[PDB]
């Protein structure tokens, strides 16, 4: 279902609701659609759960191979491009790359069914519940927002997407990828 | 399953098979009457399924016997062929009967007549014709040995050719072939014909 | 295909139809015999398509003799049966159908019945794979008494056969009933 | 096939049905849907029996063999990776409960290979019928005795309520220190 | 199923397998396939049980009102032709057997509505098998002893060789009057 | 490729004889076969030796010791375990010890014949259990697996090979066999398949349990 | 337009009686609707009827036939023989063969000794010594074969027979999934038609 | 193609509860978060549908137009039998699982095929798995209103979380000796 | 494509964009998706153009037959229900009923593919471009708005729906169904 | 297309048809050699398509002649049947040849032997058997007139029965039927057999 992400004044702020509806019947509610491919970058994912999870583990270990083969943490653009070339080879998932990089402090890549575009001065939204929020969120958008201010946009846009899309979940998880160090955020729920 | 008919000035002769296969794999039922004598001087040789040619043959039989019991004159054989033409064609393409037929007859003006027709209501006047899968076999003979002026009996030798031909190289078909033989006076069967 | 395997106090019994008819259930053969002896204490009764039956019993003939010679002990039924399940599972396609029944002392009697994928039921009592199986479980579920002498168990398994064969068109003539005790083996033909 | 398992105050407690079926007629009075992958971790698969006996065999030996090859008790998540990777290569759900360096973990594994950690789980035809009663009465950190009675309640409901589910029940309390099986919970 | 009929000297005769299985499973072996229509004519159903039974009873009606109408017994070819005329609208093939001519005529009406007249028709799944015996063992007209053994025999081989038919035997020699009736169990000896 | 070993004019394979000499030049281990059990032992500062025992669990039943090259023991033990598993997948039951000894013997055979490889450098002991009975097979580098009521493998075992018999005299009980093993062997390790199928190494404290 | 249900209704003619038992349980493809359904209806007089097809066709078919027996008896002042009942059934059923009723069906009656008519969906009716239909048929018929008939080896005491019915069905619940644990059992002794809710 | 995932009905001697949520998903997603699926044919009778919407309002208008002529009064039984008779006529169709209920007490269900029956408690749609067994678990006769409605509320509680498509708030109706009461409040 | 409607402080305010894209190629741009079934009530329509237009003419003349057969203007609820029962009888269109009625001064019916619900204290939105705006508009909603204030909501929600939905049109038409008399509004365009 | 084989203590006799239809509609090609003498005392009667039975028959011919040129002993006929069994079955269900076969042979221990097999690799030892659509016809005769102890020639009368039967009531099949006749010493053909 929904996955979204808006960059605040500095860093990215990703979000998702968990539901993992299965065959139009909820099966594993309160899962974790958002991911830790690494501390520097997190990767929202939605589509088939199985193909996504396998792909998630796979890009994970490429990310770590790259992580130690060169002691600098891999640029998230490269995480994006490897997911590009990987899912290109059928397998099917849609997903969102956010993270911190010393090369480019905050970006937000978005991989389609097969090929991947960016939105440096924008936001990335996907899933069945995306379509409600593309228009709503692309109105409220302004680039100046700090996390205290954009936390609201993320939170609400999730709430509207979840309101009127059956697949869309209950409990939601968000990450405040701060430009600086740790960026943690805790599961929360409204309606 | 093979049907054959041949016109000349001295004759119309309709040779035809007697077998009738319940299952296509086997000729379980024999000596069937494919012919239908519909006139004093016009036989109808039907083929395909037994039930179609039976329903249709009895049908045409009645409409003609009705037409003749009605008006004084007998149905002129081309009127007979064309009427069978209209009847068989009457069915929408969804429904025509699977019925190959040879009209054959005699006329007070036009004398001997023959009409080759098809499952589709295609029809034409011809000097000879055939039906069934055996059409391909005998036709090169019937074409070859044909005399336009031939006496009837050497034509009977020509059907001997055709038959011994279909036996040797086809769905083998050895049992005797009935065949009505037109004359100025009457038809003349030969069920014994082998 | 029609096969049975009753169990007894000091015995096991196995039985079958002896017809191997073809398409439209024309009886091309009446002497066909699905039961086989893999070992003095081990038997298999095959059913379903007959080609796959000869191929399967053939491969068992192979691998069991191979193991018995390679390892001196006569093979235990649990080994032959779990291995059997291992055998079918490698490919569904190999048997378009086959429904093995395994029977014999191990001197506790051992009765197990594989599915064609190698799904298996290690029963303590009777089991009845075969095209006429429903009539089999039907009669034998209620006719069965826990433990009996080999002859009363014989008339018992014979009543399940005599009952089932007259309800199915594909059921055979005869009955290769095969009561056995560790020291003895008693095959019979019933009409 | 219902299969219900649930975490208690220190040990996973799995419980499952015992009746195979060919689809129309039943083809077994009993079966083992509580396979023992290791002393402090078990799987409870639901689906085709054949595929289940297969992947549980291959799993049991991958895990027992790997345990022989290394010091560590085969911590529960490795079984989940192996299984899900196998199913991902290609029809059989599983529910596995083990206890380890972490908590008494319990997982559910979809036929397409998807994995999820769960507080309590059910799979099969009875799943719905088990989600109804299971969720209603659940509370985190139950006394294990509460697991003992509950999981049997939700199983019995998921038995009586399906044509496809029935027969005697069996339940086990996978403590990290030890499994404690019983062949007939009923 | 399996149906047989042939005419020796003393009359036409009718033989049949009473088994009536719905698929591989056997619904019944008590089933009767032979049916009487007019007091002298009768037919045997083969193929589907419901449609064949329906058409037989229907035939009994049409024939009955005709028989009331002319106050007499109709010729067998009539009773054939009615089914030939109705079935052509749509089942299951059948055999007819009766007395109008000094010899008993025999017929066979296809589900296609094909009508056939002849001396030793047979139908049903196992028809082929007795159908061999009918000329190998009856090239020509014989005796009642010879005939009841014949039909009992040919039915027995159509019983052994075909799993789709079996059950009880039921031969019915037809007198110029009405007919006789005989039923048997297994006769392998 | 090329079998690096080839035959002597004298008919012997000299290379495998070399490996025999290395095993003879390498460390001791004992095996003793009680009427109701089997015991195998061996003579095994910064090094935390607790991780290191020549003893190894191939199954719940089977346990082994090599004498020669430890990495060679590692790979043989690996293939061996993978065979006990390959078998238990191929069939429904635990491997017979004799069968595993045969498969190890073939695996040892090939390298002794197959091209390009140095022959294995070590002997093996393989105590075990089966429905037949409590077992102990030594495997030679040549592929000459052999039954033993007892055995020895490592350095200075010529004199030491003849202390083991005495337990069979009247000490067939395990607890008395223990002395036969340790006193014949006079660090250390001991694995014992007892009346129960599972075996387990005795701790140094339990090594002091018999030291008195 | 057809769903399978397992009404497992069985008939069984005694020496002076007929017995018609049926599991009550209804069920969708794998889920139980009502725990208790009437899979058997009472024809107005000395006979009763059962079925096991889809329940709409069961109910509407029993409705129709009830309307026909009531209309016949009121028009003719005369309670129908069992034969006119089953025959009428062949009539009604074949009248719709091109779109068949899914209800396979059983009749049990007395002629004054339980005359009976089990049959297929299109009215291919047969008399029998005994009858079964529904998904539970194929399993029970051999049990009924032997208990009464001994074709390869006193059979209708009312107690012994109701017992055979009982054990046959109770066993049938076990091996079959569609059969329900409850059973109605009717008994048409010449006096009248008993009902039993044995389960 | 609007659909209503569930309806349930339950009874006790002093009356009969019957409820459903007001959501009306228009395919993948909700359209009407406030649809009225429960409907009142009679002072002592209501119909509750859970399937495609249009068919449901169709049958709604049919049953009403069928009623006003008879408005002793048309019994819930006659209403149910008319209902099933209509489905089965249509079949030889409309997509619903309409249940008739009202008043002594009467509940009847009808599957899409005109399959129909009668029981003390009936659930409809997704509820059957996710509420019925639970409501099969704790159901008891002569539940007082508090016991009963707290019970159905536990059931819809399980349901909204397990059913893929439910609304947070429940239009709800209870039929009493006094007359049918359609409670306005929703949750 | 898009059709929307929000009731201001008193009356309805309907809107639509014209495009009439044909086969994913624009054919008759600047058409008129909104309709005059009558002065009292107007009927937005979207779906297939042909089925809609025919249905539009049909309900028109029923509306006039009812209009003069009883000199009072027909209640718009009845226009709704006749469109309900009509399209019920395959034919396919989705549409929006707004208008004035002395019985009920302002309502907004919404007919689905077949069956029709209302939204008295709400808004009705439909079409391919609807889905963007369901969530956006259902946020900005408040019942107090006058036409000067809600004209903005209509206008903008159209603009967002048209932004990110390809079928959605250019020039847009709106009607301010005033509670009182005439309610006219003129075609307008932004982006 | 019809194949027949019959074992007794005094004989194995394989009667079989000679026709070979290019098109199913017609037996355009005649006198075909369906038999394959694969042994001093074992013939193989193949059927179905001509190309399958030819490729397969030549194939089995070579593997057996190879096996015998190899080991001293001749291939015991059950080993011959089972080997043909393994070969025909070797094909994945996607590929088996459309080939009905009658192994027939003689043995130094087991004497005369017969093996009926199928397009699917189904096989059994029997006293008589048949192939083709004609299996249904002759089998009621072969069952009926069979003597387990019969002299070979009255069996030859039984094939006369079978043949005149298949002529009268089947895909008519009048031309002479070759038939190898096993003896303790040799096979004995009769191509002239009508
Ligand atoms: C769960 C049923 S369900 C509908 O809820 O998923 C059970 C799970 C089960 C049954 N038995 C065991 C043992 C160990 C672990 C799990 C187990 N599975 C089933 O009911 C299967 C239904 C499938 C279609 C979902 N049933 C089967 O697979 C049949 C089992 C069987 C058949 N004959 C037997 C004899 C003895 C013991 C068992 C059996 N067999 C088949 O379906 C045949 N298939 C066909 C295609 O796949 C392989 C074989």
């Amino acid at each position: 279902t929904t996955i979204i992400g808006i960059i605040y004044d500095n860093g990215v702020m990703l979000a998702c609701d968990s539901r993992t509806s299965s065959g139009t019947f909820i099966s594993n509610k309160c899962s974790r659609k958002i991911n830790r491919i690494n501390e520097n970058l997190y990767v929202c994912r939605s589509g088939a759960s199985a193909h996504s999870q396998k792909i998630i583990e796979i890009i994970k270990h490429y990310c770590v191979s790259m992580k130690n083969e060169n002691r600098k943490k891999g640029r998230f653009h490269e995480g994006e491009t490897i997911y590009d070339e990987t899912t290109y080879d059928f397998l099917s998932c849609a997903l969102i790359f956010g993270g911190y990089d010393k090369i480019k402090k905050q970006q937000l890549y978005a991989v389609n069914l097969n090929g991947s575009i960016i939105e440096k001065h924008d936001f990335a939204v996907s899933g069945s519940g995306s379509i409600y929020i593309q228009s709503y969120l692309q109105d409220k958008y302004k680039k100046f927002m700090t996390k205290k201010e954009c936390f609201n946009l993320i939170l609400n846009c999730v709430k509207y997407a979840m309101h009127n899309d059956n697949s869309s979940g209950g409990l939601i998880r968000i990450v405040n990828i701060t430009k600086s160090f740790v960026e943690e955020f805790t599961v929360v729920n409204t309606q | 399953d093979t049907l054959i008919g041949l016109r000349g000035n001295n004759f119309v002769v309709l040779a035809a098979d007697t077998y009738s296969i319940n299952s296509i794999i086997k000729l379980k039922n024999d000596d069937n009457t494919k012919f239908y004598d519909i006139h004093g001087n016009k036989c109808l040789l039907l083929g395909g399924s037994i039930g179609d040619r039976l329903q249709f043959g009895e049908f045409i039989r009645k409409n003609v016997h009705l037409y003749q019991y009605q008006n004084n004159t007998d149905m002129f054989v081309k009127s007979f062929a064309f009427f069978t033409r209209k009847n068989l064609a009457y069915y929408l393409r969804r429904n025509p009967f699977e019925v190959n037929c040879l009209i054959a007859g005699y006329d007070k003006k036009d004398g001997y007549q023959l009409y080759w027709c098809d499952y589709l209501s295609n029809m034409d006047s011809v000097n000879k014709g055939a039906h069934g899968y055996g059409a391909y076999l005998v036709s090169a003979i019937l074409d070859k040995y044909y005399h336009e002026n031939l006496t009837v009996d050497e034509a009977l030798d020509i059907f001997k050719l055709c038959f011994e031909e279909l036996k040797k190289r086809f769905l083998l078909t050895q049992i005797n072939y009935e065949l009505r033989i037109m004359y100025d006076n009457k038809v003349e069967t030969q069920y014994v014909t082998v | 295909g029609c096969v049975l395997g009753m169990s007894g106090s000091n015995c096991v019994a196995i039985a079958c139809d002896l017809r191997l008819g073809a398409n439209t259930f024309t009886t091309v053969s009446t002497k066909f015999s699905k039961i086989f002896k893999m070992n003095n204490n081990v038997y298999v009764g095959l059913s379903g398509l007959a080609t796959d039956i000869q191929t399967l019993y053939e491969i068992l003939r192979y691998r069991v003799n191979l193991y018995e010679v390679r390892q001196d002990a006569e093979m235990d039924v649990e080994c032959f049966a779990n291995m059997l399940s291992s055998i079918l599972y490698s490919n569904r396609f190999s048997p378009y159908f086959v429904n093995p029944i395994v029977v014999g002392f191990k001197y506790e009697p051992y009765l197990t019945a594989y599915d064609l994928i190698g799904a298996k039921c290690e029963t303590r009592d009777f089991v009845v794979n075969g095209v006429t199986s429903e009539q089999l479980f039907g009669m034998c579920e209620s006719l069965y008494v826990k433990d009996q002498d080999e002859n009363g168990l014989f008339e018992t398994i014979s009543q399940c056969l005599l009952s089932a064969l007259d309800r199915d068109c594909i059921s055979g003539w005869g009955a290769e009933v095969l009561v056995l005790t560790p020291e003895k083996i008693i095959k019979k033909k019933l009409k | 096939t219902t299969i219900c398992g649930l975490v208690c105050q220190n040990a996973v407690i799995l419980g499952a049905d015992t009746r195979a079926t060919e689809g129309p007629i039943v083809a077994d009075k009993n079966c083992s849907k509580l396979h023992y992958i290791s002393k402090n971790i078990w799987c409870a698969g639901a689906g085709v029996a054949g595929d289940l006996e297969h992947t549980t065999l291959w799993l049991q030996h991958n895990v027992e063999l790997h345990r022989l090859n290394t010091n560590t008790q085969p911590r529960v998540s490795m079984c989940v990776s192996r299984l899900t990777q196998e199913l991902f290569k290609y029809v059989c759900a599983i529910v596995l409960g083990g206890v380890d360096v972490n908590g008494p973990q319990l997982y559910g594994i979809h036929p397409h290979g998807s994995s999820c950690l769960l507080p309590f789980t059910a799979l099969g035809s009875g799943s719905l019928n088990a989600m109804a009663v299971l969720e209603a009465k659940y509370r985190d950190n139950m006394t294990i005795e509460e697991g003992k009675n509950l999981v049997c309640e939700a199983i019995c409901a998921g038995i009586f309520n399906d044509l496809g589910s029935g027969g005697n029940v069996d339940i086990c309390v996978i403590t990290k220190d030890s499994y404690q099986h019983i062949r007939p919970y009923k | 199923t399996t149906t047989l009929a042939f005419k020796f000297k003393d009359g036409i005769i009718v033989a049949v397998d009473s088994r009536a299985s719905m698929g591989s499973f056997i619904s019944s072996q008590n089933v009767e396939k032979i049916i009487e229509i007019n007091k002298n004519i009768l037919g045997t159903m083969a193929g589907g049980a419901a449609d064949c039974l329906y058409w037989e009873k229907y035939l009994g009606k049409i024939i009955k009102i005709y028989e009331l109408r002319n106050n007499e017994k109709i010729s067998v070819r009539a009773a054939s032709t009615i089914l030939s005329n109705i079935l052509y609208q749509y089942c299951c093939g059948i055999i007819l057997s009766g007395y109008d001519h000094t010899g008993f005529n025999m017929f066979y009406v296809d589900d296609s509505g094909k009508k056939v007249e002849g001396n030793l028709f047979s139908c049903g799944s196992g028809s082929t098998y007795a159908y061999s015996i009918l000329d190998s063992a009856y090239d020509y007209n014989l005796n009642l002893d010879q005939a009841v053994e014949l039909a009992r025999n040919a039915i027995y081989h159509a019983t052994f060789r075909d799993g789709g038919s079996g059950g009880k035997v039921r031969v019915f020699h037809i007198h110029k009057n009405g007919y006789d009736k005989i039923i048997e169990g297994e006769d392998v000896f | 490729s090329f079998s690096l070993t080839t035959f002597s004019p004298t008919g012997k394979l000299v290379q495998i004889e070399y490996a025999l000499n290395r095993v003879s030049s390498s460390s001791p281990a004992l095996g003793i076969r009680a009427k109701n059990g089997v015991i195998i032992a061996t003579e095994k500062e910064l090094i935390e030796e607790n991780s290191i025992f020549k003893i190894q669990q191939i199954s719940e039943h089977i346990g082994i010791v090599y004498a020669g090259m430890p990495g060679d023991f590692r790979v043989l033990l690996k293939r061996a375990r993978k065979e006990a598993i390959r078998y238990s997948l191929q069939y429904g039951s635990e491997i017979l010890v004799k069968e595993l000894v045969k498969i190890i013997a073939s695996i040892v055979q090939e390298f002794t014949q197959t091209g390009g490889v140095r022959p294995f450098g070590l002997s093996l002991l393989i105590c075990g259990v089966d429905v037949y009975g409590y077992h102990l097979y030594q495997i030679d580098p040549s592929g000459c697996y052999f039954n033993w009521m007892a055995t020895c493998v490592g350095k200075d075992y010529q004199n030491n090979m003849s202390f083991l018999e005495k337990r069979y005299n009247k000490d067939i009980e395990i607890e008395d066999a223990i002395h036969t093993a340790i006193l014949t062997l006079k660090n250390i390790e001991i694995g014992v398949a007892y009346d129960n199928k599972p075996f387990k190494i005795l701790t140094q404290n339990e090594i002091k349990d018999y030291l008195i | 337009p057809y769903i399978d249900n397992g009404g497992t209704v069985i008939g069984l003619t005694g020496k002076d009686y007929v017995i018609l038992a049926a599991d009550t349980r209804l069920s969708l493809s794998y889920s139980i609707y009502t725990r208790f359904c009437p899979k058997i209806s009472k024809l107005t007089d000395k006979c009763i009827i059962g079925s096991s097809g889809m329940q709409s066709d069961i109910k509407t078919l029993h409705s129709l036939l009830q309307k026909k027996i009531q209309l016949f008896v009121l028009e003719h002042s005369h309670y129908p023989d069992i034969h006119v009942i089953a025959r009428l059934l062949c009539v009604i059923l074949y009248s719709r063969r091109f779109f068949p009723y899914y209800a396979f069906n059983i009749l049990a009656g007395v002629d004054e000794k339980g005359v009976l008519y089990n049959y297929d969906s299109v009215g291919s009716y047969c008399e029998a010594t005994h009858s079964c239909v529904g998904s539970g048929s194929q399993l029970i018929l051999p049990i009924l074969d032997n208990r009464v008939e001994q074709k390869n080896q006193t059979n209708f005491n009312l107690g012994d027979d109701i017992n055979f019915v009982k054990d046959a069905i109770t066993s049938a619940t076990e091996r079959d999934i569609y059969t329900g644990d409850k059973t109605l059992i009717y008994v048409i002794d010449k006096m009248g038609i008993n009902v039993n809710t044995l389960d | 193609v609007v659909t209503g995932t569930s309806v349930i009905a339950i009874k006790y001697k002093h009356g009969i509860m019957i409820a459903a949520d007001r959501k009306a998903s228009y395919g993948s997603y909700a359209k009407f978060q406030n649809v009225e699926r429960i409907f009142k044919i009679n002072n002592k009778t209501v119909m509750g549908f859970s399937g495609e919407l249009a068919d449901a309002q169709y049958l709604h208008e049919l049953l009403t137009r069928k009623n006003i002529n008879n408005l002793d009064m048309y019994t819930p039984q006659h209403y149910h039998s008319y209902v099933s008779r209509v489905f089965y006529v249509r079949k030889n169709p409309l997509f619903n699982n309409i249940i008739i209920a009202g008043i002594d007490l009467y509940i009847g269900f009808v599957d899409m095929h005109g399959t129909n029956f009668c029981d003390d408690y009936i659930t409809t749609g997704y509820a059957r798995y996710f509420a019925l067994t639970l409501l099969r678990d704790h159901y008891k006769d002569n539940m007082t209103e508090e016991e009963a409605r707290i019970l159905i509320n536990e059931c819809l509680r399980i349901l909204y979380f397990r059913d893929a498509t439910s609304s947070n708030f429940i239009q709800i109706v209870k039929v009493t000796s006094k007359g049918v009461e359609y409670e306005e409040p929703y949750i």
